[PDB]
């Protein structure tokens, strides 16, 4: 269908121009990873103490 | 923009024109760049026209040179 | 404009898809076996299956080792991770080199993660204890058609505090780091003040919460020393931690069988992924035999991703030893679990083209007798000669006022610069040491 | 689940060795080296008897004989549960610890305790969570039913387990692990989990460890994280002495026991004269580990001193130590580790293809054809077919050249690259 060409047209006239398709520039945030492998072992430690 | 005032007005006071992007632009540029073209003009009148490398602005304004730019009915590559 | 030293001519191998070696592709001329081999290494290392082989590259100067070693690097792509190395830097003085060894294995394995993390944005209409209190603070966050209020950990509010913000001040808040970052003051206050340091910003646009993944890509060296020492924070046990130890510690086995056990499970959750890594050393002969012994064992292990070596010596002793002598300067245990790829040098017409495509790049012209010139010198002394000597020649015609080097502009170059042939030969004739 | 690839020794698990000792000439990917094998069952019977404490034994050989090998299918014959360590003779070279305390480690780190103890759990789905307070004076009062497939039963909570319950978010219909003494909760479903039987379920916690980590607490307040990342060091020896005093008391009472681990070292050829003292020394530990020595190298000059001690190690550390070797292999023995290869690999290759790699392997060396059945996939999959044959072996063979074939090159092209003085000719004319 045409529609999805001039709906296409549509994006790249809304990007090339700057980059405003959603404008997400990513913060850099850290990860976030939650394992805590000293949290598999606190509980070794307690039961030793 | 281009529906905004780039219709009738008599602007007088610039002599450049610049356009960020034309997708259908056998008529409408010409209105829009004549704008500022107008009787109170004492300098000639620059018009810039913004394209990319590779995108279909590119490919649109190389298939109009090639073809005197009649009208682009498939954009393609 | 540009810069490029002694690389950068290099797009890629310049191989077909039945891995036939071009003649001339790429920028590259003979050395086909050596680029059929690097081929082999390149679907080696697509399959990503194999571990822990080891493949050397054996030639002398000027014979593309490490050209070879930057086409796979540029053909690797850049989520392929690819760390070159130098077998001098090795050497570490704060940590044994065997940990450095690992760390630069560990550096090598890469992998992709997927993520999605929580922003918050508006303006902080409230800052007050909750009520009888203790230290939580409520927050309510007002963007332009998000309205939510937030009570939040002690610990964050501390980082909020000392972020010096205030009612009628946008900020930009994450749930899951828990970062606090100001944005500005709302523009609804720029009148307040006729002049302000502080610079007003418009109220974020949408609503408070937001979401959207991350495909972030860490290698397992990252993770490794993530969770071994603390990064960053904002309050102020953090910096205590830091400053507690600045010291770069070594790592445990079990803290790597605990990251590989995570790291398994996440992938087997079927959204972490694992890609190999390529491991390039730089004059392998200049480090201990101690690493060799040691290599012994780590080129054995699991996990370890492919290496490739190179060396520039033959029949020579070993570091370390006194009478282990042996080719390459590498002790035979190791050897026999290396494989090696033949490298050979280059006659005259290569040595011209090799010269002409890098004038090329060089974006220099060089006209044809000139250019039989450079091929004639480029061979007595060495083609690195010729390639030092392009830039000069070019310079000489530039003062001349002419675009074209000319026989007379190299004939100079060669009058007022000396090789390593002429410096030792007028080191012969010597008065005191000239 | 475990997280393996591809190795020169993850195609064996296990030895392979009969009832009385009898190792199948093919077990477990472990073949040849009847005598070897026999060995390690004897250095099997070894380590689960554990009545017996502080023996060394030697094994040695020529290089690429599979003696490392050897000590992977023993590692493996012990299986989980059993605390074995591997490690070089490299890693003990260190500048923040000093090699004595950290061969002191090494040996500290092999033997483990089991400690068994009763936890009390419960757990069940919730109906409804009611927890009675004031608006501004607390006065906690947290009330839950708790349910499951045969009791519905409200809870009064104090004021522990409801400041976790408003800690981590809970709804009626998730279901928790409730531990008494801890206080921890622990949520994985939702009506996703089908929880049954009793609310007081009375069931154990067993945790093994080495006795490292205990000396590690023990040792500084800090030792937590200095273990998880390494950074100990120089622990003072009353410690030792007092933590190997209390795991003695603990012993005759019963409440927690030993394994005696397993210790592997490898290119003993390269340690240092005052390690061999030290080594010969803690032997006579009874806290001593059943240790092997893994000595690729012949005679040659022990470090630290001028004389070429047999087989790289002084005879103080061979006198109490046993000593086996290990032998060369025949080629059906060439022809089975590379069939092995192939079938753990996925190789194809052409039976004349496999004679051919199998005479290459032999001449050459076991490693060699070890890689170039392994090179040969792709070879033969970059033409597009399954199976690989013999043409692809021989473009292997020419492709990747061999450590023979390289000397002999060099040897005739000694001026190509530099010499031992560091002298190289570059130019092609003159
Ligand atoms: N096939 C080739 N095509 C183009 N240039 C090459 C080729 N082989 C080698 N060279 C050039 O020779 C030089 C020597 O390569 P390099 O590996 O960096 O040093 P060495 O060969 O002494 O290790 C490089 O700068 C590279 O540009
Ligand atoms: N009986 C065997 N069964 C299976 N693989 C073997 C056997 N003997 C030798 N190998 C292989 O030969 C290789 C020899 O490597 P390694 O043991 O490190 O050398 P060395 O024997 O000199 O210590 C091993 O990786 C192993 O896979
Ligand atoms: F008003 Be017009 F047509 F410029
Ligand atoms: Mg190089
Ligand atoms: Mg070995």
């Amino acid at each position: 269908n045409f529609m999805s060409i001039v709906n296409c047209l549509m994006q790249l006239r809304k990007v090339c121009n700057h980059p405003n398709l959603f404008e997400v520039r990513p913060i850099l945030t850290s990860f976030v990873l939650e394992h805590c492998v000293a949290s598999d072992y606190k509980d070794v430690e307690r039961t030793l103490l | 923009s281009s529906r905004s005032g780039g219709l009738g007005i008599n602007l007088t006071g610039a002599d450049t024109v610049i356009f960020y992007d034309s997708d259908w632009n056998p008529a409408m540029d010409k209105q829009c760049q004549d704008r500022c073209h107008r009787i109170g003009q004492t300098r000639d009148v620059h018009i810039y026209r913004f394209v990319s490398e590779h995108t279909i602005e590119s490919n649109i304004l190389k298939k109009a040179n090639q073809k005197r730019q009649l009208d682009n009915v498939v954009i393609q590559e | 404009v540009t810069r490029t030293a002694a690389h950068t001519h290099i797009k890629g191998l310049g191989l077909d898809e039945s891995g036939v070696a071009k003649r001339v592709e790429g920028g590259f001329v003979g050395q086909i076996e050596a680029r059929e081999a690097c081929g082999v290494i390149v679907d080696l290392i697509k399959a990503k299956k194999m571990s822990g082989r080891a493949i050397l590259l054996a030639g002398g100067p000027s014979t593309g080792k490490t050209a070879l070693a930057l086409a796979i690097s540029q053909e690797l792509g850049p989520k392929v991770p690819f760390c070159p190395l130098v077998g001098s830097e090795l050497y570490s003085v704060e940590v044994k080199k065997t940990e450095t060894l690992m760390e630069n294995f560990r550096r090598a394995i890469g992998l992709r993660i997927k993520e999605t993390k929580e922003v918050y944005e508006g303006e902080v209409t409230e800052l007050t204890p909750e009520d009888k209190t203790i230290s939580h603070v409520i927050v309510g966050l007002k963007s332009a058609k998000g309205t939510k209020t937030l009570r939040l950990d002690p610990t964050i509010y501390e980082s909020i505090q000392r972020e010096k913000v205030s009612i009628g001040d946008v900020i930009y808040i994450e749930a899951n780091t828990g970062a606090v970052k100001r944005v500005g003051r709302s523009d609804a206050y720029a009148t307040e003040f006729d002049l302000e340091t502080e610079e007003y910003v418009p109220l974020p646009k949408g609503e408070v919460h937001k979401k959207k993944e991350i495909v972030q890509d860490v290698t397992l060296h990252d993770l490794d020393v993530a969770n071994a020492r603390p990064q960053g924070g904002q309050d102020v046990i953090s910096m205590m931690g830091q400053l507690l130890k600045p010291k770069k510690t070594e790592i445990t086995e079990k803290l790597r069988q605990e990251v590989n056990k995570v790291v398994a499970k996440y992938i087997d959750q079927g959204v972490a992924e694992l890609i190999p890594g390529v491991l390039f050393i730089d004059e392998v002969n200049m480090l201990d035999i101690e690493i060799f012994t040691y290599l012994n064992k780590a080129l054995e292990s699991n996990i370890a991703p492919v290496v490739v070596l190179a060396s520039n010596r033959g029949m020579t002793t070993v570091r370390g030893t006194e009478d282990v002598i042996s080719p390459h300067g590498v002790p035979p245990d190791l050897i026999d679990r290396l494989l090696i790829v033949r490298t050979l040098p280059y006659d005259k017409d290569e040595i011209r083209t090799i010269i002409e495509r890098r004038a090329t790049v060089e974006r220099l012209q060089v006209e044809s007798s000139a250019l039989d010139l450079l091929a004639t010198m480029g061979t007595e002394t060495s083609l690195r000669y010729a390639l030092q000597l392009l830039a000069p020649c070019g310079i000489l015609a530039q003062t001349s006022n002419r675009k074209e080097i000319v026989v007379n502009d190299v004939n100079e170059a060669k009058l007022l610069f000396l090789d390593a042939k002429r410096s030792t030969k007028i080191l012969e004739t010597s008065a005191n040491y000239l | 689940k475990s997280l393996s690839l591809i190795a020169a020794h993850s195609h064996i698990t296990g030895l392979g060795l009969d009832e009385n000792l009898q190792p199948r000439p093919t077990s477990e990917g472990m073949v040849g080296q009847l005598q070897a094998r026999r060995a390690a069952g004897v250095i099997l019977k070894m380590v689960q008897n554990g009545t017996i404490a502080g023996r060394a034994v030697l094994v040695a050989g020529p290089p690429s004989t599979g003696k490392t090998a050897l000590a992977m299918g023993v590692s493996q014959s012990l299986g989980k549960d059993v605390p074995f360590t591997a490690i070089a003779g490299s890693e003990i070279f260190s500048l923040e610890l000093s090699k004595t305390e950290a061969l002191t480690q090494a040996f500290r780190k092999s033997i483990g305790i089991k400690i068994k103890e009763e936890t009390e759990l419960i757990e069940g789905e919730v109906v409804e969570i009611q927890i009675d307070r004031s608006i501004t004076g607390g006065h906690k009062q947290g009330k839950l039913t708790i349910k499951t497939t045969d009791m519905e039963t409200i809870y009064e909570l104090g004021n522990k387990m409801i400041d976790g319950l408003t800690k981590e978010k809970v709804l009626a219909g998730d279901v928790i692990s409730i531990d008494k003494a801890s206080g921890k909760i622990t949520k994985l479903g939702r009506s996703v989990q089908c929880p049954e039987g009793e609310l007081q379920k009375r069931k154990t916690v067993v945790h093994t460890v080495s006795l490292h980590e205990i000396d590690v607490i023990n040792s500084r307040t800090q030792g937590f994280l200095a273990l998880f990342t390494g950074d100990t060091g120089e622990i003072r020896s009353e410690v030792r002495d007092q933590i190997n005093t209390k795991v003695a008391e603990w012993k005759e009472e019963g409440k927690a026991e030993i394994v005696p681990g397993v210790l592997f070292i490898d290119e003993v050829h390269m340690l240092d004269i005052e390690c061999f003292s030290f080594i010969n020394r803690a032997l006579e530990d009874e806290f001593a580990p059943i240790v092997m020595m893994a000595t690729n190298r012949g005679v040659s000059k022990t470090r630290g001193t001028n004389y070429k001690s047999p087989h790289g190690l002084p005879l103080d550390l061979l006198d109490r130590s046993i000593i086996i070797t290990t032998k060369s292999y025949n080629e059906q023995e060439i022809k089975t580790i590379l069939s092995i290869r192939a079938q753990e690999e996925e190789v194809e290759l052409s039976s004349d293809a496999l004679d051919l790699l199998t005479k290459t392997g032999v001449e050459t060396s076991l490693r060699y054809s070890s890689n170039l059945i392994s090179v040969a996939q792709q070879i033969a999959m970059k033409r597009k077919n399954n199976t690989v044959e013999v043409e692809d072996v021989k473009r292997a063979y020419l492709l990747f050249l061999d450590s023979a074939r390289s000397v002999k090159y060099v040897q005739e092209n000694e001026s190509q690259y530099i010499d031992d003085q560091g002298n190289v000719q570059i130019s092609i004319a003159k």
